[PDB]
């Protein structure tokens, strides 16, 4: 058998406004749990309300 | 060979011994057939997932909650301020010479005493407790029990 | 259930007070692994039910190479009461059932 093709548009994806909000929102929503964990540790053990 | 290897007994048994693989497939012939292939049609024409909801209300009331609201919050979740604040306890400056022979009977109880758990036991001031404490004992800072008050040798060695 | 290995002390003889030894004694007992659809298996796999009532009967031919099953009138006439056994192995090897049960911990 011959090397796959690397043009073949059956082995490419168009990724639309769909996708790539999905993956921002993705990495935002990380980004916000994370901050929200530290506001957490600080506050009990810092000792705030 | 090695002494141990950490297993884990269980009461087993072995309660017969497998002759024939059968796979049940309903009858082609059967009056109630067809039933099976409209659920399993089913099966994929359902679909679990909904959609997300969306507020009908005015944006402002629904905005009414966030940021700088006038409304306070009622909340009692992670309120570690306020639990520990709220107990709050002070002491008066009793007379050296009594102080004096409770911190030998607690001494005698323990040789090796924290100055956290001294202001705890006796509830004294540190400011009170500390000429007394220099007085009567001194704070070993490079021995093994670093970072604790302990009698002085002069009084102790006896 | 933690235990020590080895055992070399011979603590099992207080500590468990029942043979430590697979039982071989029922393995000469035919058994049928039999694969079912879905729709039978969340049925006869319920945990609230199996209560020891008749599901069924199994109907095989006498000269063979033909096995079906079927089922009683308790299926609410909403499953076909006829089914196929079709054997995908006549003679299997190297399959066995064995159960697992907890030992007694004091004497």
């Amino acid at each position: 058998k011959d090397q796959d093709d690397r043009d073949h548009f059956g082995k490419k994806r168009l990724d639309l406004a769909g996708p790539l909000l999905a993956q921002l929102f993705k990495t935002l929503f990380k980004k916000l749990t994370k901050d929200i964990f530290r506001y957490m540790q600080r506050t009990v053990e810092e000792a705030h309300d | 060979y090695i002494p141990y290897v950490k297993t884990i007994p269980k009461k087993t048994a072995i309660v017969g011994t497998v002759c024939h693989e059968c796979q049940v497939m309903p009858s082609m012939n059967d009056p109630n057939y067809h039933k099976i292939v409209e659920q399993r049609r089913n099966i994929v024409k359902l679909n679990n997932k909904e959609r997300i909801t969306t507020l009908d209300e005015t944006v402002g009331v629904t905005m009414s909650h966030t940021g700088m609201s006038m409304r306070s919050d009622n909340s009692n979740f992670l309120k570690v301020g306020r639990e520990k604040a709220k107990s709050n306890i002070k002491s008066i400056r009793m007379p050296k010479k009594e102080i004096l022979d409770y911190l030998f009977k607690l001494f005698d109880e323990y040789d090796y005493w924290s100055l956290k758990g001294l202001k705890e036991r006796t509830r004294q001031p540190e400011a009170h407790l500390k000429e007394c404490l220099d007085k009567v004992a001194t704070l070993v800072k490079k021995g093994p029990y670093a970072f604790k008050y302990t009698l002085r040798p002069e009084y102790k060695k006896l | 259930e933690v235990f020590d290995g080895n055992d070399i002390e011979n603590n099992e003889t207080k500590v468990y007070e029942e043979s430590l030894d697979l039982d071989l004694e029922r393995s000469n007992r035919q058994v049928w692994l039999v694969r079912l659809p879905m729709f039978l298996a969340e049925k006869w796999r319920d945990r609230n039910n199996l209560h020891g009532q008749e599901l069924g009967k199994i109907r095989i031919n006498k000269d063979g190479s033909k096995i079906t099953l079927l089922l009683n009138e308790n299926d609410n006439d909403s499953i076909p009461h006829e089914y196929d056994l079709e054997l995908t192995k006549k003679v299997v090897e190297n399959e066995y059932v064995f159960t697992e049960q907890n030992l007694k911990k004091y004497q």
